[PDB]
RNA sequence: UCUAAGGGUCGACGAUCAACUU
RNA sequence: GAAACUGCGAAUGGCUCAUUAAAUCAGUUAUCGUUUAUUUGAUAGUUCCCUACAUGGUAUAACUGUGGUAAUUCUAGAGCUAAUACAUGCUUAAAAUCUCAGAUGUAUUUAUUAGAUUGAUGAUUCAUAAUAACUUUUCGAAUCGCAUGGCCUUGUGCUGGCGAUGGUUCAUUCAAAUUUCUGCCCUAUCAACUUUCGAUGGUAGGAUAGUGGCCUACCAUGGUUUCAACGGGUAACGGGGAAUAAGGGUUCGAUUCCGGAGAGGGAGCCUGAGAAACGGCUACCA
């Protein structure tokens, strides 16, 4: 009986191997998203709210987010759906997967801390990651670092250091959607591509009927 | 599924025909529509070569043409009175092309009202070049005191998602008012 | 045809419609065609109240297969006749022919008058039934 | 069969190509395009067999990929794109013009030709037909269509086409006394003068057709192909003029080498 | 809860009347 | 430049001949009865009810870390991250007529009109245009590369190349699906067959990409047959062809090419332009 518990504040994770039924009755019957607290659960936890998220069970079957049945069933899974990832454009397949209340079946169990009580522990504050990726596109580092539309932004994205051969040339991440005379050259490019046809098109048909305006003189 | 073959369905002499080539898929044929009346809902069909037809179910409005005075405005169709192929599809209001609907007529009278100024059912000069030549019918007026006109479905709402139509005229509407006033 | 609306559905030729504002001559406005291949459209055609929608003169179907004449040798069904074809099948080995045929369930407008024998001419349309692949273009009674 | 086939067997392929037949089991395919699948001739099969300036279709490749090869004055990197009759092939790199015409043999024969006439080509007008807008058009045997052509260009009448702006400059059109193309049947490949048009409304139209040698054949008006009036072709004719001797004169042309 | 078909009398239809069987 | 997302392909090929006897197939037709990725050619000044010097995550992968199962090309939980993925969304006057300032591109649906004697066809309710409206919104590049040029309010100026990819519609091509006519071996110790339960036709509808009893409702009583229907057999896939052959024929053709069908037996279906796919899925049987 595991508990892979995560801290998505700063990111954090760790697993705790709870072997003792009384302690871990708390998650029993319960399905998805409760209150069951550290008091509820053991002595170190305390005052910690967890979100009771997925979870695998014995057999390793991962938990279904919305079966509410307490045994494994078989469901046609499709693309975007848990627990199955389609081999080929259109496959579903036919997979026993576990249902979404928690019972003694389940091997481990995934909980999210949503509430911090008491005194933290050791792999939940103290020691965090950061971030592994800054942002990308333009106006995401514009939403990340405040800076507004009129700044300029290609100067402070997060960079990374490469100690491996005493030279260490930063790689910065290329930023997408960036406002540059290379797609402003394109867009007056299109925009004028298109007014040039129109023209053209509407001097061949002014001549086309100049044309038939001429050959029917004829009488 | 449903299969369009002609593999079964035995020959003309009588023959049973013997069985090939399992069901193809450019022969499946699919479920009816059975479009109802209101709230409309459509489901969008991929059909062959990536296209998209739209099952009409529970439709509410449909494009009406007068082809009198051509102004094709939308209404809400009322009910089914007459089918030709079903009674029972008059009995549960199931809309189907040819089906004959009574409409709401509120718009055509409001045209009618803005366009000849003549009081149909209860800038100046217009009403005046619509000149007294403006009488209708004595059967599609008489519906706009009742505020229900009869017309003809002509759209194909499983096909096409849409229920439009067009009002019963003439020779079509003295049959359909003789089918209406025996069946009715 | 007897009564031409004696469907449960109203019979008309589609988009052909009679104005009831407009006070024209006729009043029923009849749409025609002229088939092609030098086959006169009849005048029972042109000046009927039939509808017919598989008629190749006032119908929505063309002819443009092949020709053929047969003979006449049912007329039980309702716009609808079988032409016999009689022909001759060679046999090489002997050097010789034997007669042959193949009924052909052609399609009979209201403008032409058919009964058995009647060498009729038919022409190749759509698939308008299970069977029927012609519609008579010309009635010969012969 | 579930698709649209994308091999071509040995044996299955034009026999017009004259390709080998115990060189492997498939023939180059004829990529979609212009002309058709069995009326055309790919830019391989050309490069490799009718002119052997490429030993293999890795050479025919390569010499395509650098942009030497031009059809109908663009690129045309496709390796099997499926060239026809009265297309360009230019070359620069050994500067030199052909353009793809029949012999009387019925195949695609090697005619060079000048960049002065290469300049243009001709088209076969398949249709003429009013586009969106109420736009006329014409349908050409090469699969162009070109916008607002001359009022009196009807089907089977041939144009002279640009084929740097794709422009009608002029038009022969289908009449008793016309220079004329033979493009499919048995006398594929054979040049002539009408002199008849029997109609066969509904079946298919039959022209009789003269060559200067005075023999009289008939053939479908499907694959005629105007080129002109008489001893005015508006295109160059290749060696033999379509004159299509019997076996016997030509073996005795073959014998006149000694 | 409906639908259809199967009648009488009177003057291609109209008016009136009526009982059940499927 | 691994991985991954995205795109495209995996419906070709290759194998086999089990089924299959008007079925396949062969030659010959038709689509004025339809779908068609791609290729090729043409084609889109009309979009708005406080971003366009460029909108969002409402989004996620790969990746980082925590795991379950004995096992699978199994995946959960948590933190990022983009697009030609997803979802939105403007800039183009001028010209331009109708309605009583607005509408007028295209796409969908309906009705009406012209389409003559002002284009085409043997032939159309064709191409096409117009009118009045209609749409669980379609399209009308918020994309990418290599060069950087010219003019200049010398700035974040205005312009301007060659391309790639994408995109509406039309035509083209590769195709597909139906389709006309005629032609299959033995058997009557198979002479009537089909028709409630669609058999043949009519009307209407539904369904289909589209025609069509393809299906449904109502109606008619038809349709095939000694010129062999229907049934039975085939150690029958059809043909190109092969053996033998004075001539005529007899026999063979699972098999190098074309067409068909199948992937143990059936059935159903996802994706996709295209599969009723099986080196795809779902179920049952063995
Ligand atoms: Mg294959
Ligand atoms: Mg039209
Ligand atoms: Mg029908
Ligand atoms: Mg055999
Ligand atoms: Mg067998
Ligand atoms: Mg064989
Ligand atoms: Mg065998
Ligand atoms: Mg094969
Ligand atoms: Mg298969
Ligand atoms: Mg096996
Ligand atoms: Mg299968
Ligand atoms: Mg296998
Ligand atoms: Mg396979």
């Amino acid at each position: 009986m595991k508990l892979n518990i995560s801290y998505p504040v700063n990111g954090s994770q760790k697993t705790f191997e709870i072997d003792d039924e009384h302690r871990i009755r708390v998650f029993f019957d319960k399905r998805i998203g409760q209150e069951v607290d550290g008091e509820a659960v053991g002595d170190e936890f305390k005052g910690y709210v967890f979100k009771i998220s997925g979870g695998n069970d014995k057999q390793g079957f991962p938990m279904k987010q919305g079966v509410l049945l307490p045994t494994r069933i078989k469901l046609l899974l499709t693309k975007n759906v848990s627990c199955y990832r389609p081999r080929r454009d259109g496959e579903r397949k036919r997979k026993s997967v576990r249902g979404a209340i928690v019972g003694p079946d389940l091997a481990v169990l995934a909980l999210v801390i949503v509430k911090k009580g008491e005194q933290e522990l050791e792999g939940l504050t103290d020691t965090t990651v950061p971030k592994r990726l800054g942002p990308k596109r333009a106006n995401n580092i514009r939403k990340f670092f405040g800076l507004s539309k009129e700044d300029d932004v290609r100067d402070f994205v997060i960079r990374r250091e490469v100690t491996k051969g005493e030279k260490t040339y930063t790689k910065a991440p290329k930023i997408q959607r960036l406002v540059t005379p290379q797609r402003l050259q394109r867009k007056r490019h299109q925009r004028a591509l298109k007014v040039r046809n129109a023209q053209a098109q509407r001097e061949a048909a002014a001549e086309y009927a100049q044309l038939l305006a001429k050959r029917l003189s004829e009488r | 599924g449903i299969s369009r073959d002609s593999r079964h369905k035995r020959s003309a002499t009588g023959a049973k025909r013997a069985q090939f080539r399992k069901k193809r898929k450019f022969e499946l044929g699919r479920q009816p529509a059975n479009t109802k009346i209101g709230a409309k809902r459509i489901h969008s069909v991929r059909t062959r070569g990536g296209n998209k037809k739209y099952r009409a179910l529970r439709i509410e409005t449909g494009n009406f043409s007068w082809a009198s005075e051509g102004i094709s405005k939308k209404t809400r169709i009322a009910g089914v009175v007459y089918h030709p192929s079903n009674n029972e599809l008059v009995r549960t209001n199931t809309l189907t092309k040819a089906a004959i609907v009574q409409i709401d007529a509120t718009p055509f009278r409001q045209w009618f009202e803005a366009h000849y100024g003549q009081t149909l059912g209860k800038a100046e000069r217009k009403w005046a070049a619509r000149a007294a030549s403006a009488k209708i019918e004595s059967s599609v007026e008489s519906q706009f005191s009742a505020g229900r006109l009869y017309a003809c479905i002509s759209s194909r709402p499983g096909q096409s998602g849409r229920c439009d139509g067009y009002i019963l005229e003439g020779e079509e509407l003295a049959f359909y008012l003789r089918r209406l006033t025996a069946k009715k | 045809e007897l009564t031409v609306q004696s469907e449960r559905a109203f019979q008309k030729q589609p988009h052909i419609f009679n104005n009831p504002k407009v006070k024209t001559s006729k009043r029923t406005k009849r749409w025609y065609k002229n088939a092609g291949l030098g086959f006169k459209t009849p005048k029972t055609a042109i000046e009927g109240s039939y509808i017919d929608k598989k008629c190749p003169f006032t119908g929505l179907v063309s002819i443009r297969g092949k020709i053929l004449t047969g003979t006449v040798v049912s007329t039980k069904m309702h716009r609808t006749i079988v032409i016999r074809r009689a022909y001759l099948h060679y046999i090489p080995k002997y050097n010789r022919y034997e007669k042959r045929h193949k009924n052909v369930p052609v399609h009979v407008s209201p403008a032409f008058r058919v009964q058995v024998g009647d060498i009729v001419t038919v022409g190749q349309c759509r698939p308008i039934s299970k069977t029927v692949r012609f519609n008579v273009v010309k009635v010969s009674a012969a | 069969a579930r698709g649209p086939k994308k091999h071509l067997k040995r044996l299955a392929a034009p026999h017009h190509w004259l390709l080998d037949k115990l060189s492997g089991c498939y023939a180059p395919r004829p990529s979609a395009g212009p002309h058709k699948l069995r009326e055309s001739l790919p830019l391989i099969v050309f490069l490799r067999n009718r002119l052997k300036y490429a030993l293999n279709g890795r050479e025919v490749k390569a010499i395509l990929m650098q942009r030497h090869v031009k059809v109908d004055g663009k690129v045309r990197t496709d390796t099997t794109y499926p060239a026809g009759f009265m297309d360009v092939i230019t070359l620069d790199a050994t500067n030199e013009n052909f353009r793809l015409v029949y012999d009387v043999k019925g195949r695609f024969a090697v005619h060079r030709i000048t960049d002065e006439e290469a300049s243009y080509k001709l088209g076969k007008v398949k249709k003429v037909q009013l586009g969106k807008k109420g736009v006329p058009y014409v349908v050409t045997h090469d699969g162009r269509t070109i916008r607002y052509p001359d009022p009196n260009i009807k089907v089977n009448d041939t144009v002279k086409i640009d084929l740097a702006s794709g422009k009608i400059t002029d038009f022969i059109k289908f009449d008793a006394g016309k220079l004329v193309y033979v493009t499919g049947g048995r006398n594929l490949g054979r040049i002539g003068t009408i002199v008849h048009k029997e109609r066969h409304d509904g079946g298919f139209d039959l022209v009789h057709i003269k060559d200067s040698l005075d023999n009289t054949f008939v053939t479908r008006l499907n694959n005629v192909f105007v080129i002109g009036e008489q001893g005015k072709p508006y295109i160059s004719l290749p060696k033999g003029k379509g004159i299509k001797l019997s076996i016997a004169e030509e073996r005795d042309r073959r014998r006149a080498q000694q």
